[PDB]
DNA sequence: TCTTATAAATAGT
DNA sequence: ACTATTTATAAG
DNA sequence: TCTTATAAATAGT
DNA sequence: ACTATTTATAA
């Protein structure tokens, strides 16, 4: 009893068949976006967090470089000054040219008592 | 007279033997000294915490402080048994 | 002894040994007499012409140094220059 | 210890909301995109469902009045029908040119019959 | 002879009888319907059960369908009244 | 003479007349020989008047339901019978 | 390798 | 600050 | 609106 | 079926 129905009906689901698969090819498009958005900030955030890192990092070396030149500038002071001690031993060893050299002690007795705790 | 080494129980003989045998000791030293060309040092305390020293100072203790060797040391004990 | 000779340096080597052994022996007694008769610690440094040591103490060496080391006053002390200064005064 | 971190620090914050806001930019491409889509299919469905109605329609209305002149092709036969017997009753009635019309009935006895039970 | 007007209970003169007075009564419609110019039906059933009419048929009758008006009509006991 | 009376009183009274006395001969053939008998008079101004003999409907619808060959006489059937003397 | 003339140092008168 | 005993010290 | 001369119709012999 | 009675119709 059709008069053009059995073509137009059977025409109907061919085009919904079409329509369905516009709708796959946009929500496709839009994953496809999303994520190249995403690839594309996460190389911007790694860019920046390079740009944070690689200044924290100097900053800390040459504080640490400041620390040691600190360590330098103490063990440098402490050993001039334990061999400064040392050279005042050689203005009372030798010689005043025999002035009044040979009389008293003052801080050689300091020399003398480290060299006789040391009996050991 | 020829006495006895034994501690003086005087304090005025004590005191005053004290100082001439001191200043004899320092003369003996004093000729060792200069005779053999030899630097000697003596120290002395006596029974009131007195210090008298005696330098043929700094030189010869210093000297002291450098020299770990075997060397002759004698004590009043050795002066006995000698 | 014999004969008196001066306060000079013996230039003979036998005679300077063994006139240092005597005299040195000799001053190790005389100081025993006065650490013992007048109860007084001596300590005694003796460093020959060849630089080697010969000590002596009353009662302990290090002892005694320590105390010496440890006394800080005025005081009499002596030089062989001392000596001259003071013996001829006659 | 605050060298360019106050600086670059206050930086990253306003990166990731230029970030975040071109997010809501693309989702909200996305739901026009979208909508406009549903509706573009919207009207589509609605011109093709409008040409098949318009079609059932005028099937369905053609074939109703092919009903109808058939009741006329009946009720026409019908009524031409109860006046064709009544034709007959003429050629009965009226004249035969006297040959030998009033002899006996055929025919009449029906009519008769129907006039003598309507007696109510 | 005279007779009472009832059944005759025989057979050959109710048949006889019936036979000449139904001419008779045939002749009576023909004098009226030539006579007065009027049209006559006559539709007899005898005792057996045959038909015997006559007409001045398919007019008269047709013509019997068609009027529906008050009339003048006997019947047996109206002819005894 | 049994011809159309062309006065209009005298075919009146005499279709009376001849009219009562008609139906007293169908009356006596009705009841002595006990038959039913149906007779229906238009006069020449369309008017009718009838008579029967047990009931008229009852009567006309038995003619009706009776097709079978049977005697029937017509105007021209009797004088084509009497003038056979 | 040390044994006796003379200074060298010391204690009561 | 001293005379009469001890004590060292130096060449046979 | 009808009452009596003559046909009109009919039953046994 | 003919010869009496009996109805039946126009003056």
């Amino acid at each position: 009893p059709a008069l053009r129905e059995q073509q137009l009906q059977q025409e109907l689901l061919a085009l919904k068949q079409k329509q369905q698969i516009q709708r796959q090819i946009l929500i496709a498009e839009f994953q496809r976006q999303h994520e190249q958005l995403s690839r594309q900030h996460e190389a911007q955030l790694h860019e920046h967090i390079k740009q944070q890192q690689e200044m924290l990092a100097m900053k800390h070396q040459q504080e640490l470089l400041e620390h040691q030149r600190k360590l330098e500038r103490h063990r440098q002071e402490q050993e001039l000054e334990k061999q400064h001690r040392e050279q005042k031993l050689q203005q009372l060893k030798n010689k005043e040219k025999g002035k009044e050299s040979a009389v008293a002690s003052t801080e050689v007795k300091m020399k003398l008592q480290e060299f006789v705790l040391n009996k050991k | 007279k020829k006495i006895q080494i034994t501690r003086i129980m005087d304090e005025r003989n004590r005191q005053v033997t004290f100082t001439k045998r001191k200043f004899g000791l320092m003369k003996k030293a004093y000729e060792l000294s200069v005779l053999c060309d030899c630097e000697i040092a003596l120290i002395i305390f006596n029974s009131s915490n007195k210090l008298f020293q005696y330098a043929s100072m700094d030189k010869v203790l210093l000297k002291y402080t450098e020299y770990n060797e075997p060397h002759e040391s004698r004590t009043n004990s050795d002066i006995v048994e000698a």
